[PDB]
């Protein structure tokens, strides 16, 4: 029974990635100080204490599932496509989410805003005519003022839908204060959509809209997440926990039931 | 939205001089001026009208004219919903009338953390009323307001013509209204002429019935702000 | 820098005629063209943006068409309170600029001044100078020729006209012309004279008083 640690991730024979500052969803969102993470790929993605957001205040219902997804798929690999939103202006930045010395957001979704006098009725479609599945990330945003909602939108009720053959979301934006992040009390919420080979995206909206800009590659495989305060060494070992890289030479262990790896049984 | 321009006077050659542009009212949403990119434009006397300087909502994408860059600082206070123009270095030839102009497109939502990512820099949909600037080493004096008497050959039956002249004073502007502006119908207050003195002179005159010579006030109204002089002349007459 | 060329000059033409003014660019500009209405001694106001738009509130007389180098301003029906200068500007590129301006005049039935001259006050003659004025009031069209007259000697280098702009509702003009004279000059002399020529005058009008009656 293997029952003791030495207090850090070996960096061999498994990929391992630190997310150091950043969680797996700021990388894959693509908040300005995690752009180094872009088309990052793991074994296992290591998430810190220390992480912290520094972009537009956002939620995702359904959070863990979301991170499940894509630690699992093990890759960030993003590729851009072709969308065309006629008649809206694109690529809305804020003062929360600075790149460099100028506003930004998030660097994979598009902030979609009125032109002119207008927001149309927005209605766009993706074919997936590749033969594997696209992960696509996008949101909508909750204003928190009636008067902010027609100044960016026009219409003074917003919705979005994204659907494909297998599936539906209608996200209904809800207008109104929530708790002051950073001197803001709007929010964005993040949703996704698989879309398969064969398949279809189809996004519709009349405002509230935070684009993607493509989508994710998804594979299946080994990979996973941790979440571990321990500091990453130069050594070798096959079985990792949260508490550290552990020996696997011994059939059960008492160190973590969260093991990464060929590990021993858990006692 | 309104705007409204002042600090504009006279200076001399080198010298500095800062002018302030204040919106007030709403447009699109409630919008203010903080929603909006603005630039400086000014208009020489006589000639057409000169582009200066543009500022985004909030704050950046800055650029000025080659005749201006070095000298001029456009910023603005958003709090104060108001725009500046920082002008150093004064030549005569920046003398003219200097606008604050509105481009249309909204640039920012202030509170909703959205700002738009590019500088769209388009049509000037609201402009103030403008401040006059003069760059000039003549000094500043206040006109003297004569009489300009309908005559005793007034018959000119039943219609008379009575006014002020309004002589020697620098620079421009100067106002006149008659019976502190409730008196407009059949005035006219011909442009400013520059003399050989180098001093402007000026008429204003309005038209009326010969019968209310007698017989009602007629006074004409002169503001020259820029030597605090303020006559209002009683016009009677001989 | 891009280069705005308008045409005409200037024009006059009759309430209710179709007018055309023209912008030429220097360079291909796309539709980033507006065109502003300013009246004299007043704020630009924009009537069309993006080459042909109609700003709100702007009457649907006016109507802009045109890209790339070259465009129009139509105004269907010419009205009275048209009179100003129109100016064609782009944002295409830095520096922003404008055009030189089309002056719009309205042709009008001819109309003959009223004319009224004004002796010096004798507060003024307390100077040194005496001004003495000339009124020429509500005319069409705008030429017209002043002379001034002492004891019947034409005076020459000592007056300057001054003119309004066409008025937004008659179309008319008015027009002071001063003559400038020391004090001394002045109280040589007894006939001042005003003589107008103008196109509504079948023969000239001459004003004028005596000094000190
Ligand atoms: C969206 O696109 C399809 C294809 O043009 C069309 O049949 C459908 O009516 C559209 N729906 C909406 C809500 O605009
Ligand atoms: C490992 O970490 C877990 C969770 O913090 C803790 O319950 C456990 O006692 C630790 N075990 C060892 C052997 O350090």
């Amino acid at each position: 029974v293997q029952s003791s640690s030495t207090g850090k991730i070996c960096n061999n024979p498994h990929r391992i990635l630190d997310g150091i500052d950043c969680t797996l969803i700021d990388a894959l969102l693509g908040d300005p100080h995690c752009d180094v993470f872009q088309n990052e790929t793991w074994d296992l993605f290591v998430e810190r204490s220390k992480a912290f957001s520094n972009c537009y205040p956002y939620d995702v219902p359904d959070y863990a599932s979301l991170r499940s997804l894509v630690a699992s798929s093990g890759t960030l690999e993003f590729i851009t496509e072709g969308f065309t939103w006629t008649g809206v202006t694109q690529n809305g930045g804020s003062n929360a989410c600075k790149r460099g010395p100028g506003s930004g957001f998030f660097s994979r979704l598009n902030w979609l805003t009125k032109s002119g006098s207008t927001y149309p009725v927005l209605n766009v479609t993706m074919p997936n005519n590749d033969n594997f599945d696209k992960l696509y990330i996008w949101g909508v945003h909750h204003p928190s003022t009636n008067q902010e909602q027609t100044s960016l939108y026009v219409q003074a009720s917003g919705r979005v839908t994204v659907s494909t053959r297998r599936s539906q979301q209608t996200i209904i934006p809800n207008i109104g204060s929530r708790p002051w992040v950073r001197g803001l009390s709007s929010r964005i919420s993040i949703y996704w959509t698989i879309v398969k080979p064969g398949d279809v995206l189809v996004i519709n909206s009349n405002g509230n809209l935070i684009a993607p800009r493509g989508y994710f590659k998804m594979r299946t495989g080994k990979s996973s997440i941790m979440r571990s305060d321990a500091p990453i060494d130069t050594c070798i070992s096959e079985c990792i926990t949260p508490n550290g890289s552990i020996p696997n030479d011994k059939p059960f262990q008492n160190v973590n039931k969260i093991t990464y790896g060929a590990c021993p049984k858990y006692v | 939205v309104q705007l409204q321009e002042s600090g504009g006077g006279l200076v001399q050659p080198g010298e500095s001089l800062r002018l302030s542009c204040v919106g007030s009212g709403s447009s699109f949403g409630e919008s203010t001026l903080s929603y909006y990119a603005v630039s400086w434009v000014r208009q020489a006397p006589g000639k057409g009208l000169e582009w200066l300087s543009i500022i985004n909502a909030g704050g950046g994408d800055i650029d000025y004219a080659d005749s201006v860059e070095g000298r001029f600082t456009i910023s603005r206070d958003n709090s104060k919903e108001t725009l500046y123009l920082q002008m150093t270095n004064l030549r005569v030839e920046d003398t003219g009338v200097y606008y604050c102009a509105k481009h249309m497109s909204m640039q920012q939502v202030p509170g909703s953390g959205w700002e738009r990512a590019d500088l769209v820099g388009d049509a000037f949909d609201v402009w103030g009323q403008g401040t006059m600037v003069t760059v000039s080493s003549a000094s500043t004096k206040g006109p003297s307001v004569f009489p300009l008497a309908p005559s005793s050959k007034s018959t000119s039956g039943g219609t008379a013509a009575l006014g002020c002249l309004v002589k020697d004073y620098f620079p421009e502007p100067v106002t006149v209204s008659w019976n502190s502006g409730a008196l407009t119908s059949g005035v006219h207050t011909f442009p400013a002429v520059l003399q050989s003195s180098g001093l402007y002179s000026l008429s204003s005159v309005v038209t009326v019935p010969s019968s209310s010579l007698g017989t009602q006030t007629y006074i004409c109204n002169v503001n020259h702000k820029p030597s605090n002089t303020k006559v209002d002349k009683r016009v009677e007459p001989k | 820098d891009i280069q705005l060329t308008q045409s005409p000059s200037s024009l006059s033409a009759s309430v209710g005629d179709r007018v055309t003014l023209t912008c030429q660019a220097s360079q291909d500009i796309r539709k980033f063209l507006n065109w502003y209405q300013q009246k004299p001694g007043k704020g630009p106001k924009l009537l069309i943006y993006d080459a042909s738009n109609l700003q709100r509130g702007v009457p649907s007389r006016f109507s802009g068409g045109g890209s790339g180098t070259d465009f129009t301003l139509i105004i269907s029906s010419l009205q009275p309170e048209d009179v100003g200068t129109y100016y064609c500007q782009q944002y295409d590129g830095l520096p922003f600029t404008f055009g030189g301006g089309t002056k719009v005049v309205i042709k009008r039935t001819v109309a003959a001044p009223s004319v009224f001259i004004f002796p010096p006050s004798d507060e003024q003659l307390k100077s040194g100078t005496a001004s003495v004025v000339c009124l020429l009031n509500n005319f069409y069209p705008r030429e017209a020729k002043v002379q001034w007259k002492v004891d019947n000697a034409l005076q020459s280098g000592n007056s300057q006209e001054s003119v309004t702009e066409q008025d937004s509702k008659d179309s008319t003009y008015s027009l002071s012309s001063t003559l400038t004279l020391s004090k001394a000059d002045y109280e040589k002399h007894k006939v001042y004279a005003c003589e107008v020529t103008h196109q509504g005058l079948s023969s000239p009008v001459t004003k004028s008083f005596n000094r000190g009656e």
